[PDB]
């Protein structure tokens, strides 16, 4: 009776995951862009630093 | 999601013929190598035939030579198997199988441990 | 100014215009080629130090190339200094260095040969890197120094170390210093010849003629089987091409090395053509 | 300074110990053992001696003519093998053990060999091929109850090569059968026709005392070929 | 009845897909079509580190951004200083086949695991001053793929027996088991706040897990073959995945679907490692054609190539202050780029 129990578990999981609050993709895109633009002047691999403060040269 | 679905099957008298079809959804069809497998009552998972990306390389097993044929349609995304001159020792459940990687010439796809890219299967019964 | 006077006790003059021209272009090309070789062996040094075998092989080949280039430039230097005015000064010093570096060349080739046999006969064996480098550098650049200095010391005070018309070793009815080059050279070819036979025993396993031919076509420039033709230049006068085949074959040594030693390789060609592309 | 000297001292000591370890590492030959449940690799392991629960791997060590060998067997793993099989791209050799007295578990062995041969990370690795259970094959062929033609039709059109070397005191039928079985694997091996690795086939039994010597000679040949390829003499 | 249960599952999946489609009103490209490119990004190797005798499988940066750990297929685990290229520690192992490493946030412990199905926790600050094995954790039924600390007393592991586990080091026992995958499990990554984590598992599926309760929360699909690597976006609201179909993709946890894909027509090999930069604008990927690629996460363009290795690239990492990037390959060398 392993198949019956496996199917019951699968159905219970899908019922648990089918009622969850969701939002639009535009909100997520906006949040990602805003975060990227808040921390853009402190990212040394995109905005390099003078050679006198680099610890590797 | 990756989906393989089967069609065709049933009850045939000895000496008959029939045709098994498989439809695929969720990946690029032509980058892959494809196989047929079957399960007999009280045994393990066997291997029957295999075909490559273009269709120019084909290979079979010993006991089906001269009776079974393998085909592949890429525009319509379908795999076919033609069965002629059946025997009672062919009663089984039939699955299609896809290799795990693209652009390659090896397989590791007969395992019982719930191999992922495999269909649900169809039943063929050959009796009088 | 023929290239044959290294091994030649005596030259017939009838063929004098025949030989010289070959030499004076041959050497030329060689110099250029050898330079290229060295550069490459320094550019990819970090990508070739994989296992012990590649390490030792690369050491031997770079040393061969360097020694050949130096000896060739000294041959040019000593081929254009007139002895009709100065009986000493350059025309002795030049002689010395010529000798020394040619000897070094030969001994390095011997190393390569022995190494290859050690890689076929005793397959399960290993030694430290530093011991091998030490023995190689102590018997490759070590014996030439001893032989050269002993020769010059034992002969120069009596003044029988130079010829009369060209800047090179003499021999006439007395002291014969030329043997201090001819004996230690030929009897390295006799070793390397044997080594080649061994390799053909391991490759004649069964289109096989192509494989055996290419195998015999790579070793001949490096292990130096061409110089054997001088055994007839010491024991003949003109015959057929004893004073002209020798020049043509032995002058193109560096060009042959660059044609086969580095360009016909598999991995190094891939790295060079990837860097170029 | 006065706090950087100690760092260099520690680095120097560590490097000394690493050299002593490299010497030992580069003088040991590593082999991988593969088989199935009905084969007898357990017996081969038990016979290669003098010449924690849920443990995932097993190791065995032996010595032939003062050369050390390490050999690895895989224990508690699942059936799928397309991920861990990559941890073995630098061993000297694989040892593939096959039973040859089934007639219906031989196609699966053929498929597994064909899959090992053609993988991308194992194209420079060589195979030593063992075929156990020769007594069972002899008895089954002389008995005559089961026919090979039911699984491999081509056996109906096979003759022993005229240049064969049968062992003395042997029925010709056994020679035919065993030569056919060997030809299958060799055909798969030479089908690609590349020339960068080789198969070495053999016949063995349950109680035989020569397997280690066979492995010794084959590994010797492998290393010679590697050395010759390093010198471009191929 | 089996058929009734399967049909019910199919109906639930259709409802899931319809709800997901109803929540997409725009694409990432269209919104992000009015910004500035990052331009050509060039990097040079500053340090190169030597000492290993075989291939490398993993590395891991420390929390001070100066020390790092590395593990190789010859039974050794080395701890380096990258400001000076020194060696601070070398540890020998019992089983050579090792596949993962981790470095505790306090600098006191290290960990490792592999094909012997055992996790080993090592102490680095003994009174006698010598490294000795402090604990061994056993109970998995397959090899270990990755492990990551939480504190000096709790640790999470993932194995190829389809399950994940949380362990209490002092007692020596499991405390929660996460089950529900179908194939092997290949990678995991911890949230910045250490209350959730994500797992990728070799059947074209990804899952999010809750540590304090032990159940699953969401599943995501979309790849076509095995998923090989994973990591979190810096704010804990997105994550990036790479697989063997030669494609990277980005997933968001609140809209519950996929946003952007990174691919090209000349790429026909897999992906081994992924990682983000400090601001979330540069995505770094490692490939099986001997070099690494640098993508822009909002425009879906290529901005740079790092190409100095000889064999397959296996490990990649970015520091906790953005300064350096370290990579390690199958030819036994590590490299540091800035």
């Amino acid at each position: 009776t392993a198949s019956i129990a496996q199917a019951r578990k699968l159905v219970e999981q899908l019922k648990m995951e089918a009622n969850i609050d969701r939002i639009k993709v535009s909100k997520a895109a906006a949040d990602l862009m805003a975060y990227c633009e808040a921390h853009a002047k402190e990212d040394p691999l995109l905005t390099p630093v003078p050679a006198s403060e680099n610890p590797f040269r | 999601q990756v989906q393989l679905q089967e069609s065709g099957g049933g009850l045939v008298q000895p000496g008959g013929s029939l045709r098994l079809s498989c439809a695929a959804s969720g990946f690029t069809f032509s980058n892959y190598k494809m196989n047929w497998v079957r399960q007999a009552p009280g045994k393990g998972l066997e291997w029957v035939s295999d075909i490559s990306q273009s269709g120019a390389s084909i290979s079979y097993t010993g006991s089906v030579k001269g009776r079974f044929t393998i085909s592949r349609d890429n525009a319509k995304n379908t795999l076919y198997l033609q069965m002629n001159s059946l025997k009672p020792e062919d009663t089984a459940v039939y699955y299609c199988a896809r290799c795990p990687a693209p652009f390659t010439r090896d397989c590791f796809d007969v395992t019982s441990t719930t191999y992922a890219y495999r269909g649900q299967g169809t039943q063929v019964t050959v009796s009088s | 100014t023929s290239f044959s006077i290294l091994m030649s006790p005596f030259v017939p003059s009838t063929i004098f215009p025949v030989v010289k021209w070959i030499t004076y272009v041959g050497l030329g090309i060689s110099i250029g080629s050898l330079i290229l070789c060295l550069i490459i062996e320094a550019l990819f040094w970090k990508q070739i130090k994989k296992s012990q075998t590649s390490h030792t092989r690369r050491i031997c080949m770079v040393n061969i190339a360097l020694s050949l280039l130096i000896a060739d430039v000294w041959f040019i230097v000593g081929a254009t200094v007139d002895t009709t005015v100065n009986p000493s000064g350059v025309c002795t010093a030049a002689v010395f260095f010529t000798h020394f570096f040619y000897l070094s060349l030969f001994f390095w080739m011997l190393m390569l040969g022995i190494l290859l046999a050690y890689r076929i006969i005793l397959v399960f064996h290993h030694m430290a890197q530093h011991l091998m480098m030490a023995v190689g550098f102590c018997l490759g650049y070590g014996c030439p120094l001893i032989i050269s200095v002993i020769t010059i010391a034992v002969t120069q005070p009596s003044n029988t170390y130079k010829r009369k018309d060209v800047c090179w070793l003499n021999w006439s009815n007395g002291s014969k210093p030329l043997l201090a080059f001819v004996v230690p050279a030929l009897a390295i070819v006799a070793v390397n010849f044997v080594v080649v036979l061994l390799v053909l025993t391991k490759l004649w396993r069964p289109a096989t003629i192509i494989r055996v031919g290419k195998s015999l076509l790579i070793l001949t420039p490096l292990l130096g089987l061409t110089w054997g033709f001088g055994i007839g230049t010491i024991v003949d006068s003109q015959n057929l091409a004893w004073h002209v085949i020798f020049a043509l074959l032995n002058a193109f040594q560096g060009f042959f090395i660059l044609c086969f030693g580095i360009l016909l390789d598999s991995k190094l060609r891939q790295l060079l053509f990837n860097k170029l592309s | 300074s006065a706090e950087d000297k100690a760092a260099v001292e520690r680095s120097k000591m560590i490097e000394k110990q690493l050299q002593k370890d490299k010497q030992v590492y580069r003088r040991t030959l590593r082999l991988l053992l593969l088989g199935a449940d009905n084969s007898g690799k357990s017996t081969i392991v038990k016979q290669m001696r003098i010449y924690v629960k849920t443990s995932g791997i097993f190791e065995t060590k032996f010595q032939v003519d003062k050369v050390n060998f390490h050999m690895f067997d895989v224990g508690a793993q699942r059936d799928e093998r397309r991920k861990w099989i990559q941890c073995f791209n630098d061993v000297t050799a694989i040892i593939f053990v096959v039973d040859s007295s089934d007639y219906n578990r031989l196609q699966e062995a053929l498929n597994d060999f064909k899959s090992i041969w053609n993988n991308r990370w194992l194209r420079t690795i060589s195979v030593i091929l063992f075929l156990n259970k020769q007594d069972l094959l002899a008895e089954k062929v002389l008995a005559g109850k089961s026919k090979i033609e039911d699984y491999f039709p081509e056996f109906a059109r096979y003759t022993t090569p005229e240049d064969a070397t049968p062992e003395p005191g042997e029925d010709p039928r056994v020679t035919r059968a065993k030569y056919f079985i060997r030809k299958e694997f060799v055909d798969i091996s030479t089908a690609s026709g590349d020339g960068r690795h080789i198969c070495y086939p053999h016949f063995t039994c349950s109680v035989d005392t020569e397997n280690a010597r066979r492995i010794f000679n084959d590994c010797k040949d492998i290393i010679l070929q590697m050395n010759l390829r390093e010198y471009n003499l191929v | 009845e089996l058929d009734q249960l399967r049909q019910e599952a199919e109906q639930l999946k259709n409802q899931i897909r319809d709800a997901r489609k109803a929540c997409a009103d725009a694409t990432l490209s269209q919104i992000t079509n009015n910004i500035d490119p990052v331009g050509r990004i060039q990097m040079r190797t500053r340090r190169t580190l030597r000492g290993h005798l075989a291939k490398i499988y993993a590395m891991h940066w420390g929390t001070d951004s100066r020390l790092l750990v590395s593990a190789s297929q010859d039974g050794k685990l080395i701890i380096w200083d990258s400001y000076t290229t020194n060696k601070v520690h070398a540890i020998p192992l019992r089983s050579s086949w090792v596949m993962t490493c981790a470095y505790a946030p306090s600098g006191n412990y290290v960990a490792c695991g592999g094909l012997d199905n055992i996790c080993s926790i090592y102490n680095l600050k003994t009174r006698e001053g010598n490294v000795r094995v402090s604990r061994e954790l056993a109970g998995h039924t397959g090899y270990l793929s990755c492990c990551r600390f939480l504190d000096d007393n709790q640790i999470v592991t993932s194995s190829g027996d389809t399950t994940c586990a949380l362990w209490d080091i002092e007692t020596g026992q499991q405390t929660t088991t996460f089950t529900g995958h179908t194939g092997d499990v290949m990678s995991l990554s911890l949230a910045p706040d250490t209350r959730l984590f994500v797992s990728g598992a070799c059947d074209a599926s990804a899952k999010l897990w809750d540590v304090r309760e032990g159940m699953c929360r969401q599943t995501f699909t979309g790849h076509e073959s095995d998923i090989n690597a994973i990591c979190f976006f810096p704010n804990g609201n997105a994550f990036a995945t790479g697989s063997d179909d030669a494609t990277c993709r980005l997933f968001d946890l609140r809209a519950d679907q996929e946003l952007m894909t990174y691919s090209h027509d000349n790429i026909i090999c897999g992906i081994t490692s992924v990682s983000f930069s400090k601001s979330g604008r540069l995505l770094l990927a490692g490939y099986d054609d001997f070099n690494c690629n640098v993508w822009d996460a909002l425009k879906a363009d290529r901005a740079g190539v790092l190409a100095g290795h000889d064999n397959r690239v296996s490990c990649l990492g970015v520091t906790d202050d953005g300064m350096a990037v370290a990579t390690g390959s199958w030819d036994s060398f590590l490299k540091i780029w800035n």
